[PDB]
């Protein structure tokens, strides 16, 4: 295999260096992977990628000079299900209209940009499963109502940590199914308002870790199993453990919370179904477990509950 | 000289009958780390000194199957090692 | 598994002087076990791991100036302790690709 700039091999192209300038136009529309990198690339045109139904993969990444993504790069494409943007320190625009209905999209990652608004994300309708993964973007300051509508009319992963965000509206997460959420690293974020959760299923993992956010919601989280809030210094109370009613594994920062909630016993209902059968663990849904997994115990000496 | 097994198909303990096993991907890919060259320094915002390149393995295609008793899985039907995603902080 | 610390060459560019240098150092390259999940439940977990440096020290070296241009000092990491483990974005870039170690602009 071969082409005029880019590199190829398998119908896999890879176009490098400076002397790219622009997105070559006689690139094989049967084409099963495209990779940008450290290309001298200022903008990525209207409709750029358009028409290739083979293409599962594209790779933007270590663009110095690109500035811009035009409307409608990245539709038409019913084959992919990844899309990677990494380190481009001079991206600060991301057209709306840039994210076009993308089936069968699994991975969009966003990573090192400039980028100062989250990605338009509502026409993409996904088919799949999607992990959108948005970091070390310190531009980002706002997460708007409903930023993750439409994105998937599936499930969905959201880590948003490591940026720049010290602002979540009411309603952000809403019309979403929530699988996971990770907002840990912004460090300037104050303030959950009480209906970020509003009409979101889910989350059943939520990362807060390494932020000022000085309160959890009261409602959203009747489905969380999993809350990791690390170092969160002023998160000082909590939900009772009957308004966290899935609560399986905390790794908190004030061992105080973890005593109040090996303290709290919960758990009958009985329960089913289905185990039967005929230092670690793996798999095993038998709800066989124990008042919450938390973390720190507060193992060193010391009661817990106060006096 | 550790014989890491390749990236291949086997056998779910769990969710496998006889007659009736489930495939998962699983084995070992490439992965290393290296100083971040300054060419790559410049195009990031946020720099990070180390770079680290690695893959993991994954199922190129699978089959939507219930089974024990109305459990969704996946039937992996090929492996390759491609993009990880959950390998991070 | 298998993921151990090796010899590599790395490039500093001097950029002002339009060449690189070459210097040997140690870092981590090697294999690692993952499996991908059969069963897709929220609550998991998926994790995967890589081979990366389970402690690193930076090490400091004279780079040579041209006509014009004095000489300087650049510092780079250097892998202690390499492992398979959960790569660390804090001080990593963490990715499938990056330019490779040796990566020179002007060759
Ligand atoms: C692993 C490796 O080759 N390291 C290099 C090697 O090429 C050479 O022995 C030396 C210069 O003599 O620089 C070092
Ligand atoms: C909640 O989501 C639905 C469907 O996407 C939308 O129509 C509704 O306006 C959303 N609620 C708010 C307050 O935006
Ligand atoms: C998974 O597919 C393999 C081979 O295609 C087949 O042998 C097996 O019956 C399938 N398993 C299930 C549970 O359908
Ligand atoms: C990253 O390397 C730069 C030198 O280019 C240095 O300033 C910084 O301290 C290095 N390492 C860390 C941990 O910051
Ligand atoms: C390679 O590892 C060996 C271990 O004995 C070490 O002595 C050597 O310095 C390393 N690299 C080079 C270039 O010698």
């Amino acid at each position: 295999c071969h082409h005029r700039i880019c590199h190829c091999s398998n119908r896999v192209f890879l176009c490098q260096e400076s002397k790219v300038t622009e997105i070559p136009s006689d690139l094989p529309r049967n084409a099963i992977e495209l990779r940008f990198v450290l290309t001298k690339l200022r903008v990525i045109q209207k409709g750029a990628f358009s028409g290739f139904g083979d293409l599962e993969k594209i790779e933007i990444s270590q663009n110095d000079v690109l500035e811009v993504i035009e409307a409608d790069v990245f539709s038409n494409l019913p084959k992919l299900h990844e899309i990677r943007i990494e380190k481009a320190n001079n991206l600060l625009y991301i057209n709306p209209e840039a994210f076009q209905n993308l089936p069968n999209l699994q991975y969009l990652l966003i990573s090192n940009t400039g980028i100062k608004h989250l990605p338009d994300v509502h026409k993409i309708h996904s088919l799949q499963k999607v992990l959108l993964d948005i970091q070390d973007n310190i531009n980002i300051h706002t997460i708007e109502r409903n930023s993750f509508v439409g994105l998937s009319f599936e499930s969905v992963i959201l880590w948003l940590n490591k940026n720049g965000i010290q602002e979540i509206h009411n309603s952000a997460f809403n019309g979403t199914q929530l699988d996971e959420l990770n907002l840990s690293d912004n460090n300037n974020l104050e303030e959950l308002p009480n209906d970020v959760f509003h009409g979101a299923s889910g989350p059943v993992i939520l990362d807060i870790s390494r932020t000022r956010i000085h309160s959890l919601p009261s409602y959203g989280l009747e489905n969380l199993k999993k809350l990791r809030a690390r170092s969160t210094y002023n998160l000082k109370k909590l939900p009772t453990l009957e308004k966290l009613v899935a609560l399986m594994e905390a790794s908190l920062t004030y061992p105080s919370h973890c005593c109040a909630f090996a303290n709290w016993r919960r758990q009958i209902s009985e329960l089913h179904p289905i185990c039967n059968k005929s230092t670690e663990f793996d798999y095993d849904l038998c709800n066989e477990v124990v008042d919450v997994t938390c973390s720190p115990k507060p193992d060193a000496f010391n009661p817990c509950e106060d006096i | 000289v550790q014989d890491c097994p390749e990236c291949t198909l086997q056998e779910n303990p769990l969710f496998s009958q006889p007659g009736a096993p489930i495939l998962q991907c699983m084995g070992c890919c490439f992965s290393r780390a290296y100083p971040t060259p300054l060419r790559s320094k410049k195009t990031m915002l946020v720099q990070k000194n180390v770079t680290s390149e690695s893959t993991c393995c994954v199922a190129k295609s699978y089959n939507r199957v219930t089974v024990m008793g109305g459990f969704k899985v996946e039937n992996h039907t090929a492996c390759h090692c491609s993009t990880c995603y959950y390998h991070k902080s | 598994n298998s993921c151990e610390l090796t010899n590599i060459t790395i490039a500093i560019e001097k950029e002002e002087c339009r060449f690189c240098i070459s210097i040997n150092t140690t870092w981590c390259a090697g294999y690692c076990y993952t499996r991908d999940l059969v069963y897709k439940d929220p609550a998991r977990p998926k994790i995967q791991k890589t081979c990366t440096f389970k402690e690193l020290v930076y090490e400091t070296v004279r780079v040579p100036g041209c006509a014009h241009h004095a000489d300087s000092l650049y510092t780079y990491p250097v892998a202690t302790q390499c492992h398979c483990g959960k790569c660390d974005s804090d001080s990593t870039d963490c990715t499938v690709r990056g330019l490779g170690p040796s990566y020179c602009s002007f060759g």
